C-alpha cells in the first residue's frame, strides 16, 4: 500500500475526531 | 510637584501633536 | 546614513575599534562594581548581623564579596560580627578600589586600541582584509577558561591557595568562609553541597583545557562552517547570547530556590522555607527538647537564638513585596530591634490557640485562630452583629515566651488582637520606624532583585539570540530579496525540492 | 470508482453540514438533560 | 554516492501538501501530543484529586468548562513524568495526579520551538527574510512566562493557568484580586499593543479596501486583481491624503506601515511577558504608597485606586477557600469582607 | 591618523524624531505615577 | 544502588532513545527508497 | 501627597537623557549636506 | 502532486470505504463510554464515586511522593 | 597596518581564517558529546526537581533524609 | 472598576459576544503581526547594507514594493497553500473584517447585558449522584464574582438583591 | 544631612540644560560638509 503524508496527517487528525465525537455522543445520555 | 510633572508632560505631548502635523515632513511624488 | 539602532555595526569589520569597545563596555561594567561596592559600604551597617544584616539593607553586591571569602572592612569589622580583625588589602574597600583602578587601566587602552586600530596582527596576510580566524580564537579563549576555571576550584575554593566560600548550618545561623574540599560522588549534583561547586570547577576546568586544545588545534568541519557561517562574527553573537541567556535562566533560578551559593545569610531566606514553615519546625524542634529536658516553658523559648525566630517571619521572606516599593526591607517594616519572645494565644478556658498565618499570596489575611485540631476558637469579625468567636467572647489572651515580653501575659482585648496581627506574620518583632521613616510596606530582598532582573534580561536575551541569528543565516536577504527572484523557486509544482534549482 | 465529481459536491456538504447540524444539536440537548443539566 | 544525510535533507524538503523539514520531526510530535493531551483530558479526566473539580465532558462540563488542570499543590513544581517518582509508571495515577498539564505545557513549549524553526525552515527555502519568525517570538515569551516562569516563582504548577475556557477566566480573576494585574504598567503596555494592533489591522485593511483603482467592471471589486501584476492595486497617495486631513498624520511609506504592524502587538506582548515575570515574585505593582498614606489618614478620601482595592479583598476572601483547596481555609462568616446587605 | 574606512554617517529623520518623543513622552507619562509612587 | 526513580530514569531514557531512533531510522529507509531524480 | 522624592528627578531624567539623544540626532541629519 | 481533496471526497471509492469506517469507529467511541471503560482508563469518578456517603470532603492529594498511594487510599473508601 | 613586538608574537594565532577540515570532519564525535551533554543536563535537571532521587543525596538545606 | 464591577453583574467573560470580542482583538493583533512581517519578508531589494529599507519605497511610485508570489510561497508551505490568500484585496478585506465584527459584537455584548441578558451561568449546573455538587471552573470564577459584589459600592445597598 | 530637596533636580537640571545645548550645536557642526 502507498500512504502519502498528507494522508498520514489527515488520519491522525481525522480518526481519533470521530472516535471522540462518538464518546461525547454517548456521554449525552448518561443520568447521574 | 507630582502634578505639575504631570501635565507637563501632557502638555509637551499636545505640543508634539501640533508639530507632527503642521510641521510635519511633507509627503512628496518622485 | 546608518539609522539609529544600527550605529554600532561600523565595528563589524573592524577588529581593532570592537576591541575597544569591548574595552570600554568592560571598563563601565567594573566601575560599576567599585562604585557600587562604595556605595553600599557608605551606606551598610555592620552593628547587627543578627537581627539587621546586609540583605535586610537593600545590599546586593556585598553578599558577591562575602561569598567568595571577602568579609572585612579595613575599619576593623566583619560580616560575621567579629571586632579586631585584619582583612590585609583585600578588603570590602581594596575590592572596590581594585576593580575602580582596573576601570581606568580598560578605558586608557579602549583609547590606544580605538586610535591604533589598523593593526597587521587584524588583516589576514594573503587577502589583506581585515580578518579574524574565530575558529582558533574560541579554542584560545576555552583554553584560558578552562585554566581559569580549574585553579578557581582547586586553589580559591578549596583554601589550598585562597580563602574558600562561604558555607552555613541548613538554618543560617553560623555561616562563615571556609575551605571547601571537592565532592567527587554523586552528592556533588546535590546543589545544596557546596563540595559539588569545588568538584564542578576542577572536573569543567579540566575539560575546558581539552576541549580548548581540541579548538585550538582541529579546524572545523567544512559542512559545519558553512552551516554555522564561521567566517561570520555575527553567529558568535547568536550562539553567545544563547548560552549566556541560558546560563542567565540557571542564576535566576538557583536564587529563587536556593543551593548552596545562595545562602540565606548573604541573600535572606526563600519563599519556600515560608511555605513549608521550615524555621518554624526547627523551632518547635528545640522547644519541644528543651521541655523534654526538663526546662520550664519560658527556658525552652528564651533558649531560641534570635536568628532563628527572625527567619521566621514573613517580612523576611522576599515573595511579600512590589515591583514599585523600592529601597531596603527595613523600609518597609522597620529596623528590627529585637524579638518580642513566642506568643502563646489561650481562649478562657485555657485552651491554647494558634494564629492562622498569612500565605505568601496575600497582601491583607483574617485574624484566625484555631485549637490543635484546626477548629476554628477565635477570630476577629469584619460584621460584628453576628459575631460568635470575638476575642471578647472567648476571653482570649495571649502569654510570651522568651525575647524583651517574656513572662508578661496581656487580657486587653485591643491589645491582644494587637499581637494576633502581628501573629500572622509569624514570630513577632519589636521595629525601629523612626531612622528611616519607615513606611510598614513589605519589601523584597536582594534574593528577591536578583532573581527578577535576571529572569527577565535572560528572557529578553531570547529576543537577542533570535534576531542575531536569523541576520547570521539570512545575511544574504538582509537587505531584501533578489528582485528577480524565480517565479518557479516560491511557486508550487516546479521544484520536487523546496528551495533546490537542480530538482526543477 | 475513484474518479472525482461522481457524487456531486452540493450533495455532500449538505449531508455533511445536517450531520454537524444533528452533532452539535445533540450536544446541546445534552446541556438540559443528564450530566451537566444542574438537575 | 550522496549520503544518508543529504538523502534524508531532500526527503524532509520535498515540496509537498503538507512542508515536513528537519523542523518537522521536532513540531509535528509535540503539536500533536500536546492539542491531542488537551482533547482527551477535556473529553475524559478529572480535576478531582487535584483541585475538588470536575473538568470533563465525561463527567458533565461543556466546551466552556472543561480544561486539563493544574497538579495538586503537593506535586511542587514536579515535571510530573509518568515513569517518575509520583506516578510510577501509572497512567492512571498519572491522570488523576495532573501529569497531563506538564505533558501538554511541555510538549507545547517544544511544539512552539519546532514552529518558530518551522518559519525560519521555509523562510530560508524560500529565500525571504524570516520576519514571520521574529514576529512569533512574542507569542512564545507570552507563553513561557505565564505557563512557565510564572508557576516556577510561585509554590507549585497548582498555580499555573489550567488549559479550559473557564480555567483561563479564574486566571484572569486570581490576578486582578491577588495580584491587582490591571494596575501594572507592562500589563497597560501589553493592552496597548493588543489593542492598538487590532486597531492596525482594521484600518490598513479598510484603507486599502476603500482606495482600490478600478481595474475591473464588476460591482464586486475582488476579480480584479492578479496576484503577478506590478501595479499596486490601491492608491497610496490618495489614502495618505484622507488620512492627513482625516486624522493629521497619514503613512507615507508602504515598507514603514508594514513593519510598524509588526512591531506594534510583538512589542506590546513582549512587555506583557515582563510583568508576569514580576508576578512570578509577587513583585506586583500592587499599590501607591502615597495613596495609602493619605487614605489610612484621612478616611474621607477616596479614589477608584482605593475603591479597586476593596473589589481586590472581596474576590481573595470569597474565592481563596475553594480556588486553593490544599490550604485548608476555613473563613468564619463573621470574618468576610463585604459591605451593607450584599 | 589614516582615516578609518569603516565609518559611517547617522541618520533621524524628522518622522523618526516625532516617532521617538512621541514614545519617550508617553512612556514618561505612563510611568511617572510608578517613580512618583 | 539504584532506587525506584533511577530506574525509572532508565526508562525514560530508553523509551525516549527507542522513540528517536525508530523514527529516524524510518525516515532514513523511506528517504533511501524514495529519492529525488537530478538531470 | 507623600510621594517618593526621587520621582520627580526620576522622571526629569527619563525624559530628558533619550529626548536629547535623538534631538541631537535629528539636528546633526538636516545639518547634513542636502 | 496529490489528488485535490474534491476529487477524493465526491468518488465513490471513498465513500464506500468511509461508509464503513467513519460509523464503525463512531461506534467504537460511544461503546468506550457506554461500557464504562472511560472510567476506569482515566480514573474518572462516576456519578456515585465523588464522596463516600458519610463525609462530605474532597479527596485531595497532599503528599507528592505517596500520592499514588494515598489516591489508592481514598478510592478503597468509597464503596 | 602597523606592525608591533606583540603583533609579530601573536601573528600564527590569527593566520588560518576560513581553513576547514574536509567534509563531515569531527562531526559525529561532536554530536556524541552533545548527546552527553543533554543527559548530563537532564540528571542534573532531574536531581534539582525530585525527579531523580539517590541514595545519599537529600536535595536540601538539610542533610538528613 | 467599570470593567471589575461589570464582571460580577454579568458574568461578561462568559458572554460569548465578550468571547467574539477578544478573538476579534486577539486575532486582530496576530493578523496585524502576520500580515506586517509577511510583507516585510518578501521586501525587494533596492537598499544598500548601511541605509533603511524603508527608503527603497518612494511614496507614490507604481510598481509594489514586495514580492506577493514570494509571501504567498511562504505563507502556503507554512501551513497549507490554500489556507493562503494569494489575492491581496481578499486578504485586505479580511483584515477589516476580522476585528471589525469582533468589536461589533463586543459593543452588542456590553449593549445587551444592559438589559441584563447575561453570561451563561454554570453555577452549579454538575451534580453527583446523591445530589452534591461537583464544582466546577465555571463555580471557582462564581466565588470571585460573589467577592466583588459583596464588596463593591459598599455602603450604597440596603436590601438583599442589587437588581441594577 | 537635611539638605534641600530641590537641590537635586536644581543642580541635574543646572548641568545637564546647557550641557545638552552645546552637545547639539557641537555635533550639528560636525556633521556639517567639510
Ligand atoms: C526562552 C527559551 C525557549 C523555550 C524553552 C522551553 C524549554 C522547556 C524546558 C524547560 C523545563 C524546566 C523545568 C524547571 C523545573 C524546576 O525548576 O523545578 C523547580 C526545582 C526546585 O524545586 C522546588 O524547590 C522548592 C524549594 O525547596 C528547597 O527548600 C525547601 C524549604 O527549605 C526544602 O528545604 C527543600 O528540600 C529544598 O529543596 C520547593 O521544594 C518546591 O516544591 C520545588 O518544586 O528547581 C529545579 O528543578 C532546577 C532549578 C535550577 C534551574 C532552573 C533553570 C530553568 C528555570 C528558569 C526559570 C526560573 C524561574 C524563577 C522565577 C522567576
Ligand atoms: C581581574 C580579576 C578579577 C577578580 C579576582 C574579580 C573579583 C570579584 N569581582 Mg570583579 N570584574 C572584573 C575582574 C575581577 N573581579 C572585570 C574584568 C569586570 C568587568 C566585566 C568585573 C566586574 C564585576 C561586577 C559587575 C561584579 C564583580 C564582583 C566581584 C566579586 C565577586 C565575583 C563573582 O561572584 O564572580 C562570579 C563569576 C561567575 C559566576 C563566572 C561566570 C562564568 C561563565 C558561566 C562562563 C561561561 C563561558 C565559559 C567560557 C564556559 C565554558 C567553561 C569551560 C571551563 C567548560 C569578586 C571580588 C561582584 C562584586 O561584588 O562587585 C563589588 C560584582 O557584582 N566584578
Ligand atoms: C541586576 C541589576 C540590579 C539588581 C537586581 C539590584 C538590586 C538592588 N539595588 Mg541596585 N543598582 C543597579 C543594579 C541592580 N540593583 C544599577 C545598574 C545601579 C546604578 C543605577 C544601581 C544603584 C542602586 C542604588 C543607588 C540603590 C540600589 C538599591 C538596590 C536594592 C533595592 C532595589 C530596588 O528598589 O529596585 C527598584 C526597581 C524598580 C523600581 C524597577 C524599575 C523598572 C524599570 C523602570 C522599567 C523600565 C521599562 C522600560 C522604560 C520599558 C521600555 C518599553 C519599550 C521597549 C517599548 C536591591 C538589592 C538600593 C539599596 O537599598 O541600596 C543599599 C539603593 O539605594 N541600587
Ligand atoms: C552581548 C549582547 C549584544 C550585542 C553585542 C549586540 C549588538 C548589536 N545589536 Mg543586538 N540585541 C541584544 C543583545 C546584543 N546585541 C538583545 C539582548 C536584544 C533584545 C533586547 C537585541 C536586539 C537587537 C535588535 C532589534 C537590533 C540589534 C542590533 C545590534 C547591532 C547594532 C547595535 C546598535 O547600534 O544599537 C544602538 C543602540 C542605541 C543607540 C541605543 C539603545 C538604547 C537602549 C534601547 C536602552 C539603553 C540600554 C542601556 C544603555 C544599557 C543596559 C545594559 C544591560 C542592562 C543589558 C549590534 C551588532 C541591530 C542590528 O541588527 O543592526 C543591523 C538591531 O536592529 N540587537
Ligand atoms: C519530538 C519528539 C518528542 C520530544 C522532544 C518529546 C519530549 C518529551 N516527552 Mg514525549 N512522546 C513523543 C515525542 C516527543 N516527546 C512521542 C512520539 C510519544 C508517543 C510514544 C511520546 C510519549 C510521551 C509520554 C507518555 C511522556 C512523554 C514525556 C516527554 C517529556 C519528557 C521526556 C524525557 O524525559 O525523555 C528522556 C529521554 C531522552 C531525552 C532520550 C535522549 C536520548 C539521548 C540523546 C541518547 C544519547 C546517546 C549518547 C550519545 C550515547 C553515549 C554512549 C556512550 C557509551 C559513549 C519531554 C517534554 C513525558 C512527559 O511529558 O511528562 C509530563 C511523558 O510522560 N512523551
Ligand atoms: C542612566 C543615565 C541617566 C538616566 C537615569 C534615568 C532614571 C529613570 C529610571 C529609574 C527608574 C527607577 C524607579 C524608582 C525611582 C526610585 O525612587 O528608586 C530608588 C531606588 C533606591 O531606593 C531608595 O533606597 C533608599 C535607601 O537607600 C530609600 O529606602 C528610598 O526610600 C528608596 O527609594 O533605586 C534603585 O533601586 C535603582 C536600581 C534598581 C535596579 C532594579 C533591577 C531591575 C531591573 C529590571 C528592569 C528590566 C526592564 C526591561 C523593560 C524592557
Ligand atoms: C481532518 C481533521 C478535522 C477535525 C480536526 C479537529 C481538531 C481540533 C478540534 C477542536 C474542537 C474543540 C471544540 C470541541 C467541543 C466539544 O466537543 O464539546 C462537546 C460538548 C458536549 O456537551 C456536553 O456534554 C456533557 C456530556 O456529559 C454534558 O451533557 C454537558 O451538559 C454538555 O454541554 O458540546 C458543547 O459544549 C456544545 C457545543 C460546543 C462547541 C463549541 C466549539 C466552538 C469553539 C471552538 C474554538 C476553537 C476552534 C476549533 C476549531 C476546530
Ligand atoms: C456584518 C455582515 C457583513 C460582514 C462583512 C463586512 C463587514 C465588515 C466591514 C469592514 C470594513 C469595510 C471593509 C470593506 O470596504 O469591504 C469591501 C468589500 C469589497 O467591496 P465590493 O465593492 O467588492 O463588494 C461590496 C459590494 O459592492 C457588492 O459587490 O466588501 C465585501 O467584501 C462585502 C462582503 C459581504 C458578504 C456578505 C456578508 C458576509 C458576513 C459574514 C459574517 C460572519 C459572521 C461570523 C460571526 C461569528
Ligand atoms: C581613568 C584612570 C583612573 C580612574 C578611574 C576611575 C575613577 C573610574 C571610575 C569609573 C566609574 C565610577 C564607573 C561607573 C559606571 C557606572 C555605570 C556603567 C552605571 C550604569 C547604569 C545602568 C546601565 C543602569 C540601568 C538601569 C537604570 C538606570 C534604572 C533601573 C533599570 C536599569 C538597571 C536597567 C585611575 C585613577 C585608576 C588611573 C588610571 C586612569
Ligand atoms: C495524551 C496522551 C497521548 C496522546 C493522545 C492523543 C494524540 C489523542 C488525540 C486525540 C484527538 C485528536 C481527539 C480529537 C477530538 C476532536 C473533537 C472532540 C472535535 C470536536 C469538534 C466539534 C464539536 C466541532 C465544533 C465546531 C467548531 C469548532 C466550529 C465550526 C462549528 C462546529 C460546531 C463544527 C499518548 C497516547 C501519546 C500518551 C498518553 C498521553
Ligand atoms: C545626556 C544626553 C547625552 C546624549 C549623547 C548623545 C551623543 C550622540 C553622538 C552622535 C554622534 C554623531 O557623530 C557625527 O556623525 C556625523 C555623521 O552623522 C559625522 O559627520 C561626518 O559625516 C557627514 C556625512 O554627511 C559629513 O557631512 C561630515 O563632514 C563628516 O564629518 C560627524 O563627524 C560626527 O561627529
Ligand atoms: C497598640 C500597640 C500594641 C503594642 C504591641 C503591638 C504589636 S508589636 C509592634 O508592632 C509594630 C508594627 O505594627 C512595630 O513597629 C513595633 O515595633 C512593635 O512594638
Ligand atoms: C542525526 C544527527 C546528524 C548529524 C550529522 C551527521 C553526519 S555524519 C556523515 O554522514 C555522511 C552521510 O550523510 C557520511 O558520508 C559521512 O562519512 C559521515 O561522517
Ligand atoms: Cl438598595
Ligand atoms: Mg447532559
Amino acid at each position: 500500500p502507498i500512504f502519502t503524508v498528507r494522508w498520514v496527517a489527515v488520519h491522525t487528525l481525522a480518526v481519533p475526531t470521530i472516535f471522540f465525537l462518538g464518546a461525547i455522543a454517548a456521554m449525552q445520555f448518561i443520568q447521574r | 510637584m507630582e502634578t505639575i510633572t504631570y501635565v507637563f508632560i501632557f502638555a509637551c505631548i499636545i505640543a508634539l501633536f501640533f508639530f507632527a502635523i503642521f510641521f510635519r515632513e511633507p509627503p512628496r511624488i518622485t | 546614513g546608518l539609522p539609529w539602532y544600527r550605529v554600532h555595526t561600523v565595528l563589524i569589520n573592524d577588529p581593532g575599534r570592537l576591541i575597544a569597545a569591548h574595552l570600554m563596555h568592560t571598563a563601565l561594567v567594573a566601575g560599576w562594581a567599585g562604585s557600587m561596592a562604595l556605595y553600599e559600604l557608605a551606606t551598610f551597617d555592620p552593628s547587627d548581623p543578627v537581627l539587621n544584616p546586609m540583605w535586610r539593607q537593600g545590599m546586593f553586591v556585598l553578599p558577591f564579596m562575602a561569598r567568595l571569602g571577602v568579609t572585612g572592612s579595613w575599619s576593623g569589622w566583619s560580616i560575621t560580627g567579629e571586632t579586631g580583625i585584619d582583612p590585609g588589602f583585600w578588603s570590602f574597600e581594596g575590592v572596590a578600589l581594585a576593580h575602580i583602578v582596573l576601570s581606568g587601566l580598560l578605558f586608557l587602552a579602549a583609547c590606544w586600541h580605538w586610535v591604533y586600530w589598523d593593526l597587521e596582527l587584524f588583516r589576514d596576510p594573503r587577502t589583506g582584509e581585515p580578518a579574524l580566524d574565530l575558529p582558533k580564537m574560541f579554542g584560545i579563549h576555552l583554553f584560558l577558561a578552562g585554566l581559569l576555571c580549574f585553579g578557581f576550584g582547586a586553589f580559591h575554593l578549596t583554601g589550598l591557595f585562597g580563602p574558600g566560600m562561604w558555607v552555613s548550618d541548613p538554618y543560617g545561623l553560623t555561616g562563615s568562609v571556609q575551605p571547601v574540599a571537592p565532592e567527587w560522588g554523586p552528592d556533588g549534583f546535590n546543589p545544596y553541597n557546596p563540595g559539588g561547586v569545588v568538584a564542578h570547577h576542577i572536573a569543567a576546568g579540566i575539560v575546558g583545557i581539552i576541549a580548548g586544545l581540541f579548538h585550538i588545534l582541529v579546524r572545523p568541519p567544512q559542512r559545519l562552517y558553512k552551516a554555522l557561517r564561521m567566517g561570520n562574527i555575527e553567529t558568535v553573537l547568536s550562539s553567545s547570547i544563547a548560552a549566556v541567556f541560558f546560563a542567565a535562566f540557571v542564576v535566576a533560578g538557583t536564587m529563587w530556590y536556593g543551593s548552596a551559593t545562595t545562602p540565606i545569610e548573604l541573600f535572606g531566606p526563600t519563599r519556600y522555607q515560608w511555605d513549608s514553615s521550615y524555621f518554624q519546625q526547627e523551632i518547635n524542634r528545640r522547644v519541644q527538647a528543651s521541655l523534654a529536658s526538663g526546662a520550664t516553658l519560658e527556658e525552652a523559648w528564651s533558649a531560641i537564638p534570635e536568628k532563628l525566630a527572625f527567619y521566621d517571619y514573613i517580612g523576611n521572606n522576599p515573595a511579600k513585596g512590589g515591583l514599585f516599593r523600592t529601597g531596603p526591607m527595613n523600609k518597609g517594616d522597620g529596623i528590627a530591634q529585637a524579638w518580642k519572645g513566642h506568643a502563646v494565644f489561650r481562649n478562657k478556658e485555657g485552651e491554647e490557640l494558634f494564629v492562622r498565618r498569612m500565605p505568601a499570596f496575600f497582601e491583607s489575611f483574617p485574624v484566625i485562630l484555631t485549637d490543635k485540631n484546626g477548629v476554628v476558637k477565635a477570630d476577629i469579625p469584619f460584621r460584628r452583629a453576628e459575631s460568635k468567636y470575638s476575642f471578647e467572647q472567648q476571653g482570649v489572651t495571649v502569654s510570651f515566651y522568651g525575647g524583651e515580653l517574656n513572662g508578661q501575659t496581656f487580657t486587653d482585648p485591643p491589645t491582644v488582637k494587637s499581637y494576633a496581627r502581628k501573629a500572622i506574620f509569624g514570630e513577632i518583632f519589636e521595629f525601629d520606624t523612626e531612622t528611616l521613616n519607615s513606611d510598614g510596606i513589605f519589601r523584597t530582598s536582594p534574593r528577591g532583585w536578583f532573581t527578577f532582573a535576571h529572569a527577565v534580561f535572560a528572557l529578553l536575551f531570547f529576543f537577542g539570540h533570535i534576531w542575531h541569528g536569523a541576520r547570521t543565516l539570512f545575511r544574504d536577504v538582509f537587505s531584501g530579496i533578489d528582485p528577480e527572484l524565480s517565479p518557479e523557486q516560491v511557486e508550487w509544482g516546479f521544484y520536487q525540492k523546496v528551495g533546490d534549482v537542480t530538482t526543477r | 470508482m475513484s474518479e472525482g465529481g461522481r457524487i456531486p459536491l452540493w450533495i455532500v456538504a449538505t449531508v455533511a453540514g445536517m450531520g454537524v447540524i444533528v452533532i452539535v444539536g445533540l450536544f446541546f440537548y445534552g446541556a438540559y438533560a443528564g450530566l451537566g443539566s444542574s438537575l | 554516492e550522496r549520503g544518508w544525510f543529504d538523502i534524508l535533507d531532500d526527503w524532509l524538503k520535498r515540496d509537498r501538501f503538507v512542508f515536513v523539514g528537519w523542523s518537522g520531526i521536532l513540531l509535528f510530535p509535540c503539536a500533536y501530543l500536546a492539542l491531542g493531551g488537551w482533547l482527551t483530558g477535556t473529553t475524559f479526566v478529572t480535576s478531582w484529586y487535584t483541585h475538588g473539580l470536575a473538568s470533563s465532558y465525561l463527567e458533565g462540563c461543556n466546551f466552556l468548562t472543561v480544561a486539563v488542570s493544574t497538579p495538586a499543590n503537593s506535586m511542587g513544581h514536579s515535571l510530573l513524568l509518568l515513569w517518575g517518582p509520583e506516578a510510577q509508571g501509572d497512567f492512571t495515577r498519572w491522570c488523576q495526579l495532573g501529569g497531563l498539564w506538564t505533558f501538554i505545557a511541555l510538549h507545547g513549549a517544544f511544539g512552539l520551538i519546532g514552529f518558530m524553526l518551522r518559519q525560519f525552515e521555509i523562510a530560508r527555502l524560500v529565500g525571504v527574510r524570516p520576519y514571520n519568525a521574529i514576529a512569533f517570538s512574542a507569542p512564545i515569551a507570552v507563553f513561557v512566562s505565564v505557563f512557565l516562569i510564572y508557576p516556577l516563582g510561585q509554590s507549585s504548577w497548582f498555580f499555573a493557568p489550567s488549559f479550559g475556557v473557564a480555567a483561563i477566566f479564574r486566571f484572569l480573576l486570581f490576578f486582578q484580586g491577588f495580584h491587582n494585574w490591571t494596575l501594572n504598567p507592562f500589563h497597560m503596555m501589553g493592552v496597548a499593543g493588543v489593542l492598538g494592533g487590532a486597531l492596525l489591522c482594521a484600518i490598513h485593511g479598510a484603507t486599502v479596501e476603500n482606495t482600490l483603482f478600478q481595474d475591473g467592471e464588476g460591482a464586486s471589486t475582488f476579480r480584479a486583481f492578479n496576484p503577478t501584476q506590478a501595479e499596486e492595486t490601491y492608491s497610496m497617495v490618495t489614502a495618505n491624503r484622507f488620512w492627513s486631513q482625516i486624522f493629521g498624520i497619514a503613512f507615507s511609506n508602504k515598507r514603514w506601515l508594514h513593519f510598524f504592524m509588526l512591531f506594534v502587538p510583538v512589542t506590546g506582548l513582549w512587555m506583557s511577558a515582563i510583568g508576569v515575570v514580576g508576578l512570578a515574585l509577587n513583585l506586583r505593582s500592587y499599590d501607591f504608597i502615597s495613596q495609602e498614606i493619605r487614605a489610612a489618614e484621612d478616611p474621607e478620601f477616596e479614589t477608584f485606586y482605593t475603591k479597586n482595592l476593596l473589589l481586590n479583598e472581596g474576590i481573595r476572601a470569597w474565592m481563596a477557600p475553594q480556588d486553593q483547596p490544599h490550604e485548608n481555609f476555613v473563613f468564619p462568616e463573621e470574618v468576610l469582607p463585604r459591605g451593607n446587605a450584599l | 591618523m589614516e582615516p578609518n574606512p569603516n565609518r559611517q554617517p547617522v541618520e533621524l529623520n524628522r518622522t523618526s524624531l516625532y516617532l521617538g518623543l512621541l514614545l519617550i513622552l508617553v512612556l514618561a507619562l505612563l510611568f511617572s505615577s510608578y517613580f512618583f509612587n | 544502588t539504584i532506587t525506584p526513580s533511577l530506574k525509572g530514569f532508565f526508562i525514560g531514557l530508553l523509551s525516549g532513545a527507542v522513540v528517536l531512533g525508530l523514527t529516524f531510522a524510518v525516515l532514513i529507509a523511506i528517504s533511501q527508497i524514495d529519492k529525488v531524480q537530478r538531470s | 501627597m507623600e510621594v517618593n522624592q526621587l520621582g520627580l528627578i526620576a522622571t526629569a531624567l527619563f525624559v530628558l537623557v533619550p529626548s536629547v539623544f535623538l534631538i541631537i540626532l535629528y539636528v546633526q541629519t538636516e545639518s547634513q549636506q542636502k | 502532486g496529490e489528488r485535490p481533496f474534491s476529487d477524493i471526497i465526491t468518488s465513490v471509492r471513498y465513500w464506500v470505504i468511509h461508509s464503513i469506517t467513519i460509523p464503525a469507529l463512531f461506534i467504537a467511541g460511544w461503546l468506550f463510554v457506554s461500557t464504562g471503560l472511560a472510567y476506569d482508563v482515566f480514573g474518572t469518578p462516576r456519578p456515585d464515586s465523588y464522596y463516600a456517603q458519610e463525609q462530605r470532603s474532597i479527596p485531595l492529594v497532599t503528599d507528592r511522593f505517596e500520592a499514588k498511594q494515598q489516591v489508592e487510599t481514598f478510592l478503597e473508601q468509597l464503596k | 597596518a602597523r606592525r608591533t613586538w606583540l603583533g609579530d608574537i601573536l601573528r600564527p594565532l590569527n593566520s588560518e581564517y576560513g581553513k576547514v577540515a574536509p567534509g563531515w570532519g569531527t562531526t559525529p564525535l561532536m554530536a556524541v558529546f552533545m548527546g552527553l551533554f543533554l543527559v548530563f543536563l537532564l540528571i542534573i535537571l532531574e536531581i534539582y526537581n525530585s525527579t531523580l532521587i539517590l541514595d545519599g543525596v537529600n536535595v536540601s538545606w538539610k542533610a538528613l533524609g | 472598576n467599570f470593567m471589575i464591577v461589570f464582571q460580577a453583574e454579568h458574568n461578561i467573560l462568559m458572554h460569548p459576544f465578550h468571547m467574539l470580542g477578544v478573538a476579534g482583538v486577539f486575532g486582530g493583533a496576530l493578523f496585524a503581526a502576520m500580515h506586517g512581517s509577511l510583507v516585510t519578508s518578501s521586501l525587494i531589494r533596492e537598499t544598500t547594507e548601511t541605509e533603511s529599507t524603508n527608503y527603497g519605497y518612494k511614496f507614490g511610485q507604481e510598481e509594489e514594493t514586495y514580492n506577493i508570489v514570494a509571501a504567498h510561497g511562504y505563507f502556503g508551505r507554512l501551513i497549507f497553500q490554500y489556507a493562503s490568500f494569494n489575492n491581496s484585496r481578499s486578504l485586505h478585506f479580511f483584515l477589516a473584517a476580522w476585528p471589525v465584527v469582533g468589536i461589533w459584537f463586543a459593543a452588542l455584548g456590553i449593549s445587551t447585558m444592559a438589559f441584563n441578558l447575561n453570561g451563561f451561568n454554570f453555577n452549579h449546573s454538575v451534580v453527583d449522584a446523591q445530589g452534591n455538587v461537583i464544582n466546577t471552573w465555571a463555580d471557582i470564577i462564581n466565588r470571585a464574582n460573589i467577592g466583588i459584589e459583596v464588596m463593591h459600592e459598599r455602603n450604597a445597598h440596603n436590601f438583599p438583591l442589587d437588581l441594577a
